[PDB]
């Protein structure tokens, strides 16, 4: 009769002070100690029908682990002190738990039974602690599949879906190849995700392990003019398509032409590449230490941009978002099974609040922008307040407030108000169709119009997460193995 | 081993007590089980006296099930771990449960809204 | 792995204490006749399997070798030699006109069958027929052997020698020349040793508290003998646990409800584990169960004045040292469990005479033999400030060394 | 490297070529009897020393085992078993009614005295008397053992059995039931092998350009015997190098009284060419100087139409294959050096009969036996399109396998 959820309170592991955290581009969190991990795992009740494992979209938002993690099982193992068994059970489902332990927003935490009237259990932190302990003890080594049947799949894209598919096929016994455009493999993890949230050392170690396994990555290849789909199909049985989704939507408004506006993707990529190459000394990026930064469009990209600007010591940084601020508690129409929509105050914001003394504020809301300045570099940014109202048949619509005209200084502007599908129709060599820039495919039976070609990842899922990409990659690996051989265990 | 044996014997004794049989000697001959999904032909051939209202699967199907389980277990060339059970708990990808999370949350939401769809 | 080395060490220590030179140890450390044979056996499937058999004879100066045959897959030359030396020690302790012998076969009786076992026994007897007989080597049963196997071996030897030879092998059924008391021999010997130890220590058997760890045939017979003598059994144990009652345990009812395997515990009743059974308050403790049960942690917690090792090696060196410090009288297994060997010797004598004794005669003769051996060992260990184990080893080696010297082998 | 494992391997391939199941190999790979004994011997200084002795019997299906005994300190169970298997192979090749046997003692006769050796031999016979005899196991001499030791063993066995048993042991002096031709047995055997090989081929014995790597004892004897009809070309490996290099010239008979201890035949300071000469266009080759002289590198260099092995392991498998491909006849040592075993068999027959033959009868019977064996081996090798060594191995194992199958052991 465990009573941990009653007699134990949720805690957090060691965290560096936000004020001093801007002086270094390293991890902003640490794993739980042994005692803390045991105490936190004691909270889990060994849930009957665990809602922390459903892994499905509810009301348009994902709930639970999409990869069906054995959360109660390794929670109990951690509580009992069994670490090797916990790591083995975790790896039974997640092949890259190191990334998820510090990147995933943990919808499982929100969609758990203990989340009602009490805080949930730190599933993400426990996973991070397990994987960190395993790596430190050196229990993670290449499996070296003795069974190798001559077969090629030639995955394209080094994103988490690509890595997962490559690992699954290699363990099956197929010698695959992963083509990446950028110098360093890892897809979004290497470049899009900040080093602060995920240092690239672990990513590089993972690629090293995969290479030792025999994935044989190849970089600096756009697989377009460089390599053609015809020869790809001729020399490979399957080809897959883990192209992801990097296309970014823009605003077709006047004033978005003055020099000083760059993509958030490009800015983050340049910053991380310079940091990896020469510690942001080659000056091959955008720096706004003495220049104001206005980032419009909230989300992970906006938070990463704000954190990068703060570490670059920008004089002023501001975040714009049209949607209203979240409340501090669940609303009537938002209960536990749904993903919570409450105030979070994640990283890149507490740092700004702690540092900025003259302007200890952030989260400018109900306004994106309107027509900006011109005549060379940016001088000012115009903003107008917007309100959500019910019109016609109780449908949300945006109304502007004429009396709320205001202007802000903006010497640098970033746009992160959403994303589009994969890079099409640029990559039209294949005959794969699309509807909304997403290659036509269905969850399960990823076969495309062309035989031997399988859609995967964000390319078909739209905008998703690393865990979703891993799940998709595992399913396509199973499907392609079955297609090539007839049977596929996983 | 000793504790397992004693506990199993006690459980068997409880199972006998359910029907009121106080002696394993009598329970051994007695067939206090009723089949659900076994053909009457198979029952008569091998389980004579047992009840099967709807009949059901045949010896070929039984052999196919056993062979399937054996074959997947013996091949199983991906994992060194046992799959989680779903007998008294619900696991994604496991055996179906009538009161699954989807049904539970849908019913709760419908009752709290007083909503029909 | 080190069983032979340990046996050699104890032999060396005993000879050093007795004062014999090093040539005696050189002669007695290894057997002077080891035979390895290959037995082809036709199996039920029709195939032929080659089994490996060993037979070791430590010495024959005192008389014909006496040994046992075990059907185990882990048998080895080193184990066979060590057990032959141990059998020689037992025979010397009991003052029998025997040497040490040991036989073994690499096999798995669990997978073998009835007819395959018969064929294997016959083949082994044939392979070793050239060096065994009623006057050379007398086998007996051991692990995975019994009266049926002994009868098969006896039939084989008679069929070879053209006349019946009951004395060639012991452990036979009564109809084939077996002896009474073959089942209660070990328990009766343990009872005799317990009574003698109690007499020496001044403990009166009447009302003495006895704890028995193990309720197999030996444990059941020992408990019955104590109950008949008047001692109260305050604790017994089986595979499922143990019971405790300071005022008595109703051994009659316990034996009545005893099954074939010796289980007497109830189903829905909590039992006493062996660890805390060994720590119960008693005057006599008798482990006749699994080995390595007494160690440093429980040696101080043991409250028994006398401990008798009915089983094989239930005590360690540290436990023996602690018990000696605490002044607890320890009766070694090599002496306590000699009842079976003594009864086999009686069976051999009966076969030689053609006259078969009764239960009472066997009882009295075993009583005298065991009492004499126990008294000799106790007097030796009192004259020399040593342990009963070392005294027993010295008594065992003395006869063999003297016989070899007299015959001129050294 | 392991001699025992190599023997098991050659037995396995021979049986596979003959087309026999794996149970035959399982039976014949390991001897069915291995007796290890400890012999106490009273030395001249009054002390007592324990010696270790081994006796291996491989297969008695064909008949009583026949085996030699060697007094060496480096003997081992594996070596004894391998030598027993090799003896069985030789007996099968010669078609004798014998099985494989061998014996050994861990001792240094160079250190032991005459009386000590007598006592040791008597003790060995006493120890193994139960499993040896004219009908079970026939000992013979080997390295560091001679007719005096054989006579002592015979006397001890006769005393044990209460009657004279000359046939129990071979290698005895003439007065005790010895046989003629014992000394020249091996040399005569190689001579008959050479003559039969030449007759089978188109070569005659008049010219007979002969290369020899011996010139010591056996080499000198065979060279002298050849000199009557054939000629010589070069002699190599005379313990000092190519001291002899006539290169197309003969050698005067110098076998009266000469030895390699002082010079070789005339003088040690004579011209020496080099250690290894070989080569030359000869028609007969007799390599016996050391183990494995012929290797892959020099396999194609030799230019001899016929090669007859007279030592143990003078050629490797690669060399044998190369010679077979080149179509050069190769007489295995196992067949070439069977004269001693054949003469021991003749001595056993004479002991059984009570009638003792003459040198002429021994010579003619040896000629008949070796000629028959050579013809059988050559015919079977031609029929199977294989090498003489493998043919000899199969001929040796065929008798044992057939006897075991007939008797029902497999
Ligand atoms: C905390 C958190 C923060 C996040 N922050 C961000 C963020 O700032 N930005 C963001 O975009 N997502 C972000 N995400 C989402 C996440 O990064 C993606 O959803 C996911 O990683 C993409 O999966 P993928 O397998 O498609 O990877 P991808 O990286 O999309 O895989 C494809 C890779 O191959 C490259 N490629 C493209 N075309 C080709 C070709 N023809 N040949 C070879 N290679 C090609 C792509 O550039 C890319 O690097 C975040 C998620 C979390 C949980
Ligand atoms: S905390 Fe999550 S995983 Fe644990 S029992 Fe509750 S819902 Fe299940
Ligand atoms: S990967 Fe994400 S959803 Fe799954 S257990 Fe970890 S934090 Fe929860």
């Amino acid at each position: 009769k465990p009573t941990g959820f009653m007699e134990i309170k949720r805690e957090k592991p060691a965290e560096r002070d936000p004020l001093t955290r801007l002086k270094d581009w390293k991890e902003y969190s640490a794993p739980f100690s042994e005692e803390a991990s045991k105490r936190q795992g004691a909270r889990c009740m060994d849930c009957g029908t665990p809602f922390c494992q459903i892994g499905a979209d509810i009301n348009g938002f994902t709930s639970g682990c999409p990869i069906y993690n054995l959360i109660p099982e390794w929670n109990g193992l951690v509580y009992r002190g069994r670490w090797k068994e916990a790591l083995e059970r975790l790896l039974k489902t997640n092949n890259f738990p190191e990334f998820t332990g510090r990147v995933c927003p943990a919808p499982c935490e929100g969609s758990c039974t203990l989340a009602i009237s009490d805080p949930a259990v730190s599933i993400k932190n426990i996973e991070r602690t397990i994987i960190d302990k395993g790596f430190e003890n050196g229990w993670i080594q290449p499996r070296i599949p003795k069974k190798r049947t001559g077969k090629k799949v030639a995955i394209v894209g080094s994103g988490p879906a690509g890595l997962a598919s490559a690992d699954q096929l290699n363990q099956a016994g197929h010698s695959v190849t992963v083509f990446e455009r950028a110098d360093r493999a890892g897809g979004l993890l290497t470049y899009g995700i900040p080093n602060m949230k995920l240092e690239k050392g672990i990513v590089e170690r993972r690629i090293k392990l995969l290479t030792q396994e025999g994935i044989d990555f190849v970089t600096n290849t756009e697989i377009g003019v460089d390599i053609t789909a015809d020869e790809l199909k001729e020399q490979f049985d399957a080809v897959i398509l883990c192209t992801g989704a990097q296309k970014q939507r823009d605003l077709l408004i006047e004033g978005r032409d003055s020099k000083g506006v760059h993509y958030a993707m490009d800015y983050l990529t340049l910053a991380t590449k310079s940091y990896l190459d020469s510690n942001f000394k080659d000056k091959q990026f955008i720096d706004a230490k003495g220049k104001d930064v206005i980032v419009i469009g909230g989300g992970d990209t906006g938070a990463d941009c704000v954190a990068t600007a703060l570490r670059q010591k920008a004089k002023s940084v501001h975040q714009f978002g049209k949607h209203p601020k979240l409340p501090p508690a669940r609303t009537n129409d938002n209960m536990w099974p749904e993903q919570p929509h409450v105030f979070t105050l994640e990283y890149a914001y507490e740092e700004a609040e702690a540092k900025f003394g003259r302007d200890p504020r952030e989260y400018s809301i109900q306004t994106t922008k309107m027509v900006a300045d011109k005549n060379g570099k940016l001088k000012e940014l115009h903003t107008i307040q917007m309100e959500k109202v019910k019109n016609e048949h109780g449908k949300y619509e945006f109304r502007e407030l004429p009396g709320t005209e205001k202007v802000w200084p903006a010497q640098l502007v970033f746009i992160a108000i959403g994303f589009e599908g994969t890079e099409q129709p640029l990559l039209k060599q294949f005959g794969v169709n699309s509807v909304n820039n997403k290659i036509s495919a269905a969850y399960g039976d990823y076969q495309t119009n062309i035989d031997g070609v399988f859609a995967a990842g964000d390319a078909r899922r739209g905008q998703s997460l690393i865990v979703w990409a891993i799940n998709e990659g595992r399913e396509v690996a199973r499907e392609v193995d079955r297609y090539l051989m007839g049977s596929s265990v996983l | 081993v000793s504790k397992y044996g004693k506990s199993i014997t006690e459980g068997v004794v409880k199972v006998m007590s359910k029907m009121g049989i106080s002696t394993v000697q009598s329970y051994r001959g007695a067939q206090i089980f009723e089949a659900v999904g076994i053909s009457r032909d198979v029952i008569d051939r091998y389980f004579s006296g047992t009840a099967s209202q709807l009949g059901g699967i045949d010896l070929q199907t039984i052999a196919e099930e056993a062979q399937r389980r054996h074959r997947e277990a013996y091949q199983d060339d991906y994992s060194k771990t046992l799959e989680p059970g779903s007998d008294f708990q619900w696991r994604n990808g496991g055996e179906h449960h009538a009161f699954n999370p989807k049904t539970i949350h849908t019913l709760q939401w419908a009752c709290r809204r007083n909503d029909y769809n | 792995l080190d069983v032979l080395k340990s046996t050699q060490t104890v032999i060396h220590k005993a000879l050093e204490k007795l004062g014999y030179p090093e040539e005696v140890y050189e002669l007695l450390k290894e057997p002077m006749r080891l035979l390895t044979v290959k037995i082809p056996v036709r199996m039920d499937d029709g195939s032929v399997k080659i089994f490996t058999g060993y037979r070791a004879q430590h010495n024959d100066s005192v008389g014909p070798t006496k040994g046992g045959i075990r059907f185990h897959p882990n048998v080895t030359e080193k184990e066979v030699k060590a057990l032959s030396i141990w059998m020689s020690l037992k025979c010397g302790i009991i003052d029998l006109p025997y040497g040490g012998g040991k036989g073994g076969i690499v096999c798995d009786p669990r997978d073998m069958s009835f007819r395959e076992l018969e064929r294997l026994s016959r083949g082994y007897v044939r392979a070793i027929s050239q060096i065994v007989g009623p006057t050379k080597d007398v086998p007996a049963p051991d692990v995975f052997t019994n009266s049926q196997i002994m009868a098969w071996m006896m039939d084989e030897y008679s069929r070879i020698d053209e006349f019946n030879s009951p004395g060639f092998i012991t452990g036979k059924p009564l109809v084939l020349g077996g002896s009474h008391g073959r089942e209660s021999a070990t328990a009766k010997g343990v009872t005799i040793c317990i009574k003698e130890a109690a007499k020496k220590r001044g403990i009166d058997i009447k009302g003495a508290r006895v704890v028995v760890q193990g309720f197999g045939n030996a444990g059941s017979y020992l408990a019955k003998f104590m109950h008949d003598a008047g001692a109260k059994v305050v604790g017994i144990s089986d595979a499922y646990g143990g019971l405790y009652d300071p005022e008595g345990l109703d051994i009659d009812y316990l034996l009545d409800r005893r099954d074939s395997f010796g289980t007497v515990t109830k189903l829905f009743n909590d039992t006493i584990t062996n660890q805390e059974l060994l720590e119960l308050d008693c005057d006599i403790l008798v482990p006749a169960a699994i080995e390595n049960q007494i160690t440093e942690e429980n040696a101080h917690n043991i409250r028994a004045k006398i401990v008798v090792e009915a089983a094989n090696g239930p005590t360690t060196l540290e436990g023996t040292k602690i018990l000696s410090d605490r002044d607890i009288l320890l009766v070694p297994d090599v002496l306590a469990s000699a009842g079976g060997v003594t009864v086999s010797y009686f069976e051999w004598v009966q076969n030689n005479q053609g006259f078969y004794w009764s239960e009472e005669e066997v009882e009295e003769k075993l009583e005298k033999m065991m009492v004499k051996s126990f008294n000799n060992i106790y007097e030796m260990a009192n004259n020399r400030r040593i342990d009963m184990r070392l005294a027993a080893y010295m008594v065992g080696v003395r006869k063999m060394a003297e016989a070899s010297r007299f015959r001129g082998w050294i």
